[PDB]
């Protein structure tokens, strides 16, 4: 019913990619206007494909990158189109979907590099962040949404430190502020990666490798662990933060000393034992053992 | 001795309308006894088609699937093999081997299937096996401008697996064999 035009859009989107580039933007815009008058319960299935259309067409404009001189201008217009199409879905009281579509747009603009692409990419990111704050309240949806924002930001290399530092800090706060202590801890440690593998345009393509900041991130993560107040999850959060330390240790992050790994493995030894035989309690041992077997200490 | 089908990231109808013409001709009922789907096929329409090729289908929730009722990750046992399933977007950095490995420990699986990158990968690491079918529809992906359609069906006799990677290069469908056996 409200989704009976999907198969329909599939063909459309498919065949659209065969028509020539300058032709597509026009056809894509009328397809929008057409589905735009569709309703609000319909644009949910109908407009997204058009959004990916825009993205793919943005790359097509570049792959035609010496035969046209205004290709960079076309890209700016098509990204303005995507921004628009997505805002339509928000008006139709949607959040999850639009947040992910903005992310995709951010990634796209990053990769294409047309002119003003960074400004566009930054707009698409904060727009995604806006949806996260304002429209996403459920705890579960949060961990998933912020984890998606961090994973996306981590792949991007187009931002200048002036832009990278804000998003970078903004993710850390969002993470430390999640509803539950468990999710809070996992997320904050995931942010570690933003300070290690993240790439700004200042180190001329190189990763920041902020061992120092990576440590503080996992540090705050640990603090969150000590409060979880639950035998089973408390430990389980410890084993995870331990593997995470290992992730950076083995990447030769000088800050991650072997002493730190020892202190954490030890605490985990003094706690893993006090658990009721469970389908889970057993897996947390296997997990810890897998981790120790990996370090060769078992 | 059972064979399983592994595919995902079809992205229908978000970026593709269906699986490549030739691939459809290779996936027919009767042959497959198992199906592990990583990706976001997105539409329930694609779940039904899957339900065709076989009856025991396993799917994990991808970052764009409509139905929120799918598992973030799932562990399914196939004979002597314990196999994990997850889409991949939860693994940061996205296609990082070290991060996948870290995940393998926690799951405690012999083989780990994931997608999200849309790049086929079949390799061994510290006595464990890692498989990424890729995108059965060569679905678009901002990080890689040149995606190659593909799926992968593995054949398990017993504590020995042979994974067949199906790529769609040019017109013809090239293939590649890779074997793995429990440590």
């Amino acid at each position: 019913d409200f989704a009976d035009e999907q198969s329909l859009v599939g063909r459309f989107i498919h065949l659209l990619r065969s028509e020539d580039p300058d032709q597509q933007y026009l056809i894509l815009n009328t397809a929008r206007k057409h589905f735009g008058a569709g309703g609000n319960q319909r644009i949910r299935f109908t407009l997204p494909p058009l959004v990916f259309a825009a993205y793919q067409l943005a790359f097509r404009y570049k792959e035609n990158s010496k035969v046209d001189d205004k290709w960079e201008k076309k890209c700016q217009k098509i990204f303005s189109f995507a921004h628009q199409t997505i805002s339509a879905l928000i008006k139709a009281e949607l959040a999850e979907l639009p947040l992910r579509l903005f992310l995709q747009g951010a990634l796209a603009a990053g990769e294409i590099g047309f002119e003003n692409h960074e400004t566009v990419a930054y707009e698409f990111m904060s727009q995604a962040f806006s949806l996260y704050e304002d429209e996403i309240s459920d705890s579960k949806a949060q961990l998933a949404a912020i984890t998606l924002i961090i994973g996306t930001f981590e792949r991007m290399k187009c931002f200048s430190e002036e832009n990278h530092e804000p998003l970078r800090t903004q993710c850390a706060l969002a993470a430390s502020k999640l509803l539950k202590k468990p999710d809070q801890g996992r997320a904050v440690s995931t942010c570690a990666h933003l300070f290690w593998s993240g790439r700004n345009t200042d180190k001329n393509g190189e990763e920041l490798h902020g061992g120092k900041r990576v440590m503080e991130c996992l540090k705050k993560a640990l603090k969150i662990a000590n409060q979880c107040m639950d035998p089973s999850l408390q430990v389980q959060l410890f084993i995870e933060i331990l593997n995470r330390y290992i992730y950076f240790y083995e990447k030769e992050n000088d800050a991650v000393t072997i002493q730190v790994l020892n202190q954490l493995i030890q605490k985990i030894r003094e706690d893993l034992p006090n658990l009721e035989s469970s389908e889970e309690t057993e897996q947390i041992n296997k997990h810890f053992h897998n981790t120790l077997e990996h370090l060769r200490l078992r | 001795m059972m064979l399983v089908l592994v595919l995902g990231d079809l992205h229908i109808p978000h970026r593709c309308n269906s699986l490549p013409a030739k691939f459809k001709k290779l996936l027919v009922p009767g042959k497959i006894q198992h199906i592990l789907c990583t990706g976001n096929l997105c539409t329930k329409e694609s779940y039904d088609y899957l339900k065709t090729l076989a009856g025991d289908v396993h799917i994990v929730r991808g970052d764009f699937d409509e139905n929120l009722n799918y598992p973030e990750q799932k562990v399914v046992t196939v004979g002597q093999f314990k196999i994990g399933l997850i889409h991949g977007h939860q693994v940061i950095p996205w296609g990082d081997m070290a991060s996948l490995a870290l995940l393998q420990r926690q799951f405690d699986v012999d083989i780990l299937i994931s997608g999200h990158t849309h790049k086929f990968e079949a390799f061994e690491h510290e006595n464990k096996f890692y498989i990424n079918p890729g995108s059965a529809t060569g679905a678009y992906n901002a990080l890689e401008t040149n995606i190659i359609p593909s799926f992968v069906l593995m054949d398990i006799q017993a504590s020995t697996v042979v994974t067949y990677v199906y790529q769609l290069i040019g017109d013809d469908v090239k293939v590649e064999r890779i074997e793995y056996k429990k440590p």
